[PDB]
């Protein structure tokens, strides 16, 4: 694996993400959005087996898209969280079982709140200031910890984003050819697309 | 590797006079990290209490659906679902999946509403009921909180004494555990009233 | 790291008021095949020593030669071999358990289980095990591999603590250390019905019995015994 | 295969005092389920003040007790009766363990006495032979039971003094031999009950400046 | 277990946790981490418990039979590559041992190797070692000026340390503290890391999510 | 675990320990292993914890609407017919090892059931880990035609063996009695030789010892 | 275990020792290795107890029903219903068995059903763990039209020999004579068959 | 392989099957398995034909040049030699020996070595593979003392059985007889010894 | 691994030596020569096991500047290369096997030309225009077969490197953290630090 990243601040939620998909041998793609939108204020970044990462994300999207055209109303982070989780939990006693990894940021319209929720594989969810699946965490756990506030500005935010970017390349082994930067509030999912210089 | 065990915490119950209290660690990590510290393992259901330990999509799993099955009780039976037959419940609800288990180490606690007495008991993966006087113990400190309960507990002892009893047996098993801690929460559960400590630990 | 062949069964003891008694089985068996069945498990060294044996028999012959050569040393240039400066069971035992420990430590143990029991100069009951491995341990009452889980339990019902020992006469120790080879004919598979028992008084001596068999069984009652449940006939 | 190895069980504690320290063990010796002996001591007086107990495997530990109280007969001899310091046979016990580094005394082992000063010490070990010294350690099966209780009852973890909010560390006060014995055989009658490896009797060597003292208790034998 | 040590104007920091496990259970907290070779130079536990105090303390006797022979200190190089020597002539026996041998003499400066069982030697100005490696590495990755005061990067060393106990389940228990300067090594006290953590969320405004 | 069962004259006995451990702890020093099936139809359970009670409430259910249908007194040879063949329905993997003993119109029984689905039939039995200490003192003491009170003293005996001189087995001993003529009677802790001596100390902690973060009140009902 | 079947000139003889050992523990030393799958046809069982009961009494049962219908069963279809059993599942059971009983037109008939599931008609016929030491001793002492107590003697002493040298065999020996005169059960005890 | 040694009034018979096999093919079925390692002192082979040769092979050097300094060997002597090399080297042999020989003191004496290297004195000893069969045949048909047509004709049945029972065993039934009167080859052929 | 190149150009030997260190999950230093120089005009990279590595190209080191200083001659590079293989053939089937692979490039006083030798952990030797070891060579190859002339000059030749480099990091997985590039010619071994970035 494999980066996914991911911090909840005072006004928003920002999704860090791998740009790299390596295939044993070959670094094929130096450009991958490693997430779908689950509605317009609700992300998904996720990272883990081959075929299995992409076919549930989408799964995932196709059925929320469907709740939201249904009631015409955007279900709310907490449940798009707990449902994900669910189909994750079901699946882990199942035949073959979803091998991903997903972190889930969005905007409660209703809370006008942000929240960040990790979930593994095995559909372990619990609510974060900040989170990370992989490895990823070992590195840049420990500036979080130090440097954040709950309180702090979405530019507050990135900046501490780049720290931890820039401790990843620097002690970790894997090329991971950089991030894409996602960030999700009131006004809904856009994408910093000039990052690896701010 | 074991399932049992890589998310950790503990969990532990014991009575005292007329009264039962129930406490556990906020902790859960991918073995050797910890992720959150706020990550509760006691659940109530009306008057009756449920502790789980062990695997967090399974005692996750259990919470969501003892929430259900006893929801359907109260509407169905014109009633709160009482600690003896919640037991009776989750044995058999466990012993469910015998060839396939739920990787968790539940303990149930609260007080028989009609008769008043404390009850509190305990299961393995697959639903025996452990039931005891004194108190019961769960987690990946199975050991340590056996070893504090043994010396620091005497049975029918008050309210305001009980929290003192239980909260430094999980405390102590805690500090020698390395997948527990990370903050610990207590239920104090009197026959109508019902008080919620959390505590100050090390947090390593 | 080698493999039992030919074995002997359990050996079993007890200690009491003024000595100490031991019995094992006489047969050696080819893993399932009751093969041999004239064997003496017990090894007497001098009059206050008797040595037990149980598991690979080989391995027994050759700690047999091992004593009868380790007499032979003892007399060598020592006008009291037959008396003060003659062998005592707790030397034989330091021997034993210095070579099981050696020959496991050297990865090719003797693949057994040894109850050393005797008296000694000054009149001490002795009784001590060793095993393959080393492990050396002392209770009033000790038996080896499988009287371990039978035997035992019958012994010390007379023999709880030590304080018990002074209180047990002879023939009481006798008539309970019978019983459980008894209990062993029923019960153990690899068990022979003819054993041999000595007994080893700070009075008496040496007083080593052989050729003895289980009497006074109780099979009366298999007669009544039909089917597997639903069966009457 | 052939496996040069055992469990015998039992537990012991070493705890260091102020002028004084005690080093106790269970005397139940077992293998597997069976049980081999409800008396067979565990802890031992090794001359010069010194106690040890090389627990767990009991043939390697039996040895290497033989080894070590060999080591003192020897560093008499060679050094004309010379009283072996405390922190000189732990050390000397380090390079009797690791000399068989590569096929170990499988023995987590403690000793206890007196050091230069006067005060008490106790020694812990690996099976190789890493030492450190210790206010009190248990080693053994039921050591999970008993160091969460003392941490808490010997060296007040955990508590606080009332009514200070919680800013305030109980005073860590120092306790008689008379008191550690009570700890030690309550520490005990508790493991007794929970582990089933544990029990049938408990001994305690004790070290003064007076010398080494044996108190015997009794336990549950189930 | 996490080791750290590294490099600056004022010599060189060492710091240690002290937490030792077999498994889940926490066998020991009051293990000494950093080992006095000899009041000149310092090594690193991590790995192997034995492994390392027993090659480090033989290291020792082997650096005094160096110093009388021949009447001059000897240099954190050739002490360094002894023990990369001797531990290199064992490869997979199956030695385990994770190590920085830290030293300050006249001719070298301060001068940090990383020494492990694979045999390997490493000149470095900064090593952390153990599972919370990765933990104090982010620590000392973002703040480490080279010209830090004595006492700002002897708290540098104290909270690396910390960053890792909190994390890692593996880590904790207390800090060892040493500095190191050419006259030779300083203690600088065992500080609890329960009593630490709460002492810096105050005054640092950190862990904020760590309801206390 | 140590269970046995012994047939007398009028009826038939059969009694258990009452210690479950998890490995080498001890999780439950007092449950019973002594299951109801029918009023005059108990059996005790080694083995599983969870499965000698689940595949006791089944075959015990079903035997209780067996004997409203037929309008009949349960008979112990239907109780074990049906377990035998469940259990052998799950080629072993059911981990129940049974003595199934009671009263019914055809008189006094007395069988053992398998995990694998083996049934003996005897006057005495013995299973579990004291098996063996259980089945010496058995051999030893007896005779055909028993009493009451004899029968009863030699089950006891037989418990207390395996309890002491076993590590799986301990704490207390449970005895149901059926005799043929009367009700089945069951003495829970018919004997209760292994009471904790009072401890040396008590560790009731002065109010206030612990540090509290937050305190709130939870609801109850709604 | 350690079992066989003698037949003669008044009809049938089943024997067995009487030990069920798992391990080197006797865990009953009093089994009923004879067991009855219709008036006059029975069984002798060897192998896992739990599969050799489970099949006799599938057995005892295809046999009640075939007689409230069609009538008294052919010796030879005892053994038809066993092997059916036997090797329709061999892959999931470790049973060798012999079946034998007496009609009035063939007298003496036996059936020994191997681990296979094969089935192999025969005048006599010895199995079980113990059987491998006395293929010498019945082959050269065995005739056929052997008188009742000739015949008891013959399986008396086979069996005396069997126990002697297997572990995994012993207790009393159980005997059952099937004969137009009806059913007799025999045992004997160690006391007198170690004398032989 | 499938041999035994039978003692009596006049000295003691050895006897062998002559079926050396590797797998299901007689690789030899001719084999001496009564193989000479001095006058009157004669050993039966089973096991490693490979092993069992380099042994006694071994053995009859130990025992010449026993014979050149210190005398004639007591058969006792002979089995310890075996005994020495068996056990001192069991974990690389596979090897079960029967040691027999005739002095003029005790006359019939009989040794077996298993495999562990243990040494058992008896008045007879049976082995190799195809033993298992007759240890019924055999316990119950030896006598001590026999005449030497006696003890021929028992081995010949012992080794008949034996041979009929096991694929292992086979080929001619060899004998030796150890008499003061010297040494005496026996053969029996197929068609006689099936015959009985 | 780790990575090992080398080109022989006309006038000159140029080596590329990646600059990480890697133990398992952190990279420990950002600055590696993995290079010995084994006399004035002959040099050695190196990777491969651990320990290993290091341990093995100091025992040349010694053997070869002894070699020197006894006859005052400069070992020849063909010697050095064929005295390396040896003692690599040597340990092949010796109890614990140096398992090293590397790369000799010196120039020949006496035939005035450059030399580049290519040595697995087996002994294997050939003499080539260009060459690596570990995976680095499947990347790099390719340009070389293509873009390589015998008459390169030195300047030349570092470019054409450069450009391997390029690829290694493009569709290579591992972040290596850079190279080192030494080049040997008649004036002897000096190093270009002026290289990500020329």
């Amino acid at each position: 694996m494999d980066i996914i990243l991911g911090i909840r601040v005072q006004d928003s939620v920002i999704l860090a993400s791998s740009k790299a998909v390596t295939r044993g041998i070959s670094v094929l793609k130096d450009s991958d959005d490693k997430t779908r939108q689950l509605s317009p204020h609700t992300l998904m970044s996720f990272a883990g087996e081959a075929g299995d990462t992409v076919q549930f994300a989408e799964y995932i999207q196709a059925n929320i898209q469907l709740y939201s055209i249904r009631e015409d109303y955007e279900l709310s982070p907490q449940a798009v969280s707990s449902f994900v989780r669910q189909e994750l939990a079901k699946s882990i006693r199942s035949r073959r079982p979803y091998q991903v990894n997903v972190l889930i940021g969005g905007y409660d319209k209703k809370k006008n709140k942000p929240e960040l929720y990790q979930i593994d594989y095995l559909g372990t969810k619990v609510e974060l200031p900040y989170g990370a699946h992989g490895y990823s965490g070992f590195y840049t756990f420990s500036l979080l910890d130090h440097h954040y506030r709950p309180d702090m500005t979405t530019e507050e935010g990135l900046d501490l984003l780049k720290l931890c970017v820039q401790e990843l390349e620097k002690r970790m082994p894997m090329d991971f050819k950089g991030v894409i930067v996602k960030i999700v509030d009131k006004d809904g999912i856009r994408q910093v697309d000039d990052f690896q210089a701010q | 590797s074991d399932p049992s065990s890589i998310n950790g915490g503990i969990v532990v119950a014991m009575t005292g006079k007329d009264c039962v209290a129930i406490a556990c660690d906020l902790r859960l990590g991918s073995q050797s990290l910890g992720v959150s510290n706020k990550f509760e393992k006691i659940f109530h259901y009306g008057h009756v209490f449920l502790g789980i330990t062990g695997l967090a999509t399974d005692v996750t799993t259990l919470n969501e659906m003892f929430r259900y099955k006893t929801n359907l009780y109260k509407l169905k039976e014109e009633r709160a679902i009482e600690p003896e037959t919640f037991t009776q419940l989750v044995s058999s609800s466990l012993y469910e999946r015998r060839f396939g288990p739920y990787f968790v180490g539940p303990v149930v606690a609260g007080i028989n509403s009609k008769s008043g007495k404390p009850f509190i008991a305990g299961f393995d993966l697959i639903g025996c009921i452990d039931e005891a006087k004194d108190f019961i113990v769960s987690g990946t400190a199975s050991d340590q909180l056996f070893g504090m309960c043994e010396s620091l507990y005497e049975p029918n002892l008050e309210p305001e004494d009980l929290f003192e009893t239980i909260s430094q047996a999980l405390l102590n098993a805690a500090d020698r555990d390395a997948l527990s801690g990370w903050g610990a929460v207590v239920y104090i559960i009197k026959k109508d009233e019902v008080v919620k400590r959390y505590l100050k630990m090390r947090q390593d | 790291t080698q493999q039992p062949i030919v074995t002997g069964t359990s050996v079993i003891s007890m200690k009491y008021d003024n000595g100490v008694i031991i019995a094992a089985d006489n047969l050696g068996s080819y893993g399932s095949l009751l093969r041999f069945n004239g064997v003496e498990r017990l090894i007497p060294v001098g009059d206050n020593t008797v040595v037990g044996i149980s598991g690979d028999i080989s391995d027994m012959q050759h700690i047999e030669r091992l004593l009868k050569d380790l007499v032979t040393e003892n007399a060598y240039d020592n006008p009291l071999a037959d008396a003060e400066e003659a062998l005592e069971p707790s030397y034989i035992f330091e021997y034993l358990a210095t070579v099981m420990y050696q020959r496991r430590s050297k990865m090719n143990p003797l693949w057994n289980a040894i109850i050393v029991a005797g008296v000694q100069s000054n009149g001490d009951q002795f009784l001590r095990y060793v095993n393959l491995l080393g492990v050396t341990y002392s209770s009033p009452t000790l038996a080896t591999g499988f009287g371990a889980h039978m035997a035992n339990p019958l012994l010390r019902k007379v023999v709880d603590r030590e304080s018990d020992i002074p209180k047990t006469t002879v023939q009481v120790a006798e008539e309970a250390i019978v019983n459980a080879m008894r209990v062993l004919y029923y019960r153990d598979a690899r068990s022979s019905r003819n054993f041999s028992l000595a007994i080893i008084d700070k009075n008496t001596g040496l007083t080593f019995k052989k050729n003895l068999q289980v009497e006074n069984m109780k099979w009366d009652f298999a007669k009544d015994i039909k089917g597997y449940g639903t069966q009457k006939i | 295969q052939f496996n040069p190895y055992g469990d015998n069980g039992g537990t012991i504690l070493g705890i260091a005092g102020e002028d004084f320290a005690v080093l106790a063990g269970d005397t139940r010796n077992i293998t597997d389920y069976s049980i081999n002996s409800r008396y067979e001591p565990k802890v031992f007086d090794c001359g010069d003040n010194i106690v040890m107990s090389a627990n767990g495997f009991a043939a390697d530990g039996d040895a290497l007790v033989k080894r070590f109280k060999n080591s003192v007969k020897w560093y008499h001899f060679d050094h004309n009766d010379k009283k072996l310091s405390i922190n000189s046979a732990a050390r000397n016990i380090q390079h009797l363990l690791y000399g068989k580094r590569f096929f170990p005394y499988y023995v987590h082992t403690i000793i206890a006495g007196l050091d230069e000063d006067g005060k008490g010490a106790v020694y812990s070990f690996d099976p190789v032979g890493s030492y450190e010294r210790e206010q009190c350690r248990a080693g053994g099966a039921a050591a999970s039971l008993i160091m969460p209780f003392l941490d808490n009852q010997v060296n007040f973890k955990n508590q606080y003094e009332p009514g200070t909010n919680g800013k305030v560390k109980k005073p860590l006060k120092y306790l008689s031999v008379e008191e550690v014995i009570k700890l030690v055989r309550d520490s005990f009658t508790s493991a007794t009950e929970r582990h089933i490896q544990v029990g049938d009797g408990l001994e305690i060597l004790i070290v003064t400046k007076d010398g080494v003292r044996k108190e015997f208790y009794e336990l549950k034998r189930d | 277990t996490t080791t750290l040590a590294f490099r600056f104007q004022g010599g060189i920091i060492v710091a240690v946790d002290s937490r030792a496990t077999a498994g889940n259970w926490v066998a020991s907290q009051t293990v000494k981490r950093v080992i006095e070779i000899n009041p000149f130079l310092l090594g690193t536990m991590a790995g192997g418990a034995a492994d390392c105090q027993f090659w480090e303390t033989w290291l020792g006797s082997q650096c005094r039979l160096h110093e009388l022979r021949e009447k001059e200190r000897i240099s954190v190089a050739a002490a360094s590559k002894i023990l990369s020597n001797l531990v290199y002539q064992y490869k997979g026996a199956g030695l385990s041992m994770g190590t920085m041998i830290c030293g300050y003499t006249r001719k070298e400066g301060p001068t940090i190797y990383y020494v492990d069982s694979d045999g390997t030697r490493l000149k470095g100005d900064i090593f952390c070692v153990g599972s919370g490696q990765t933990f104090a590495y982010g620590v000392l990755d973002s703040n480490y000026k080279w010209d830090l005061s004595v006492e700002d990067a002897l708290y540098l060393g104290k909270r690396s340390i910390l960053a890792a106990a909190h994390r890692d389940a593996y880590s904790g228990g207390s800090v060892n503290l040493y500095h190191v300067t050419e006259d030779g090594w300083i203690y600088h006290g065992n500080h609890d890391v329960g009593e630490l953590f709460w002492k810096v969320k105050e005054e640092e405004g950190s862990f904020n999510n760590v309801i206390g | 675990t140590t269970i046995v069962g012994v047939k007398f004259n009028n009826g038939v006995v059969i009694a258990a320990d009452t210690r479950s451990t998890q490995g080498p702890i001890v999780a439950d020093k007092n449950c019973a292993k002594l299951h109801r099936i029918s009023p005059k139809i108990w059996c005790a359970g080694a083995g599983t914890a969870a499965d000698t009670e689940a595949v006791t409430q089944l075959i015990g259910s079903n035997i209780e609407l067996h004997s409203l249908y037929t309008s009949r007194e349960p008979r112990v040879v239907s109780a074990l017919q049906m377990l035998k063949q469940h259990l052998f329905k799950y080629q072993g993997h059911i981990g129940a090892y049974l003595i199934v003993a009671g009263v019914d119109p055809t008189g006094s029984h007395l069988f053992s059931i398998h995990a694998h689905g083996s049934t003996d039939v005897g006057y005495y039995l013995s299973l579990g880990s004291g098996s063996l200490a259980a089945m010496a003192v058995l051999e030893s003491h007896w005779k055909q035609d028993l009493t009451k009170e004899e029968a009863i003293k030699l089950a006891s005996d037989a418990i207390q063996a395996g309890i002491w001189n076993d590590l799986g087995s301990g704490s207390n001993v449970d005895v149901c009695v059926m005799e043929i003529g009367k009700d089945a009677e069951y003495l829970r802790n018919y004997l209760t030789p292994n009471v904790r001596e009072e401890k040396q100390k008590s560790y009731k902690f002065p109010r206030g010892t612990t540090a509290v973060l937050k305190e709130s009140i939870v609801n109850i009902c709604d | 275990a350690s079992i066989m079947a003698v037949t003669f000139k008044d009809g049938v003889i089943l024997g067995a020792d009487s030990r069920t050992t798992t391990g080197a523990y006797i865990a009953n030393r009093v089994t009923d290795k004879l067991t009855r799958v219709h008036d006059k046809i029975w069984c002798c069982r060897s192998g896992s107890a739990a599969d050799t009961q489970a099949i006799a009494d599938i057995v005892q049962y295809h046999l009640e029903l075939y007689t409230s219908q069609y009538g008294t069963p052919s010796t030879e279809t005892a053994a038809s219903v066993f092997k059916e059993l036997c090797y329709e599942n061999k892959d999931n059971l470790t049973a060798g068995i012999i079946v034998a009983g007496y009609d009035d037109k063939n007298k003496g008939e036996v059936y020994t059903i191997p681990l296979g599931g094969s089935v192999h008609k025969l005048p006599y016929a010895i199995a079980g763990s113990g059987s491998t030491f006395i293929y010498g001793y019945c082959d050269k002492n065995f005739r056929e039209n052997m008188s009742k107590e000739e015949t008891v003697d013959f399986i008396k002493h086979s069996l005396s020999q069997a126990i002697k040298w297997d572990g995994s065999s012993g207790g009393v020996i159980r005997m059952v004579v099937l004969t137009a005169a009806g059913v007799e059960r025999l045992i004997f005890y160690p006391d007198e068959y170690e004398q032989l």
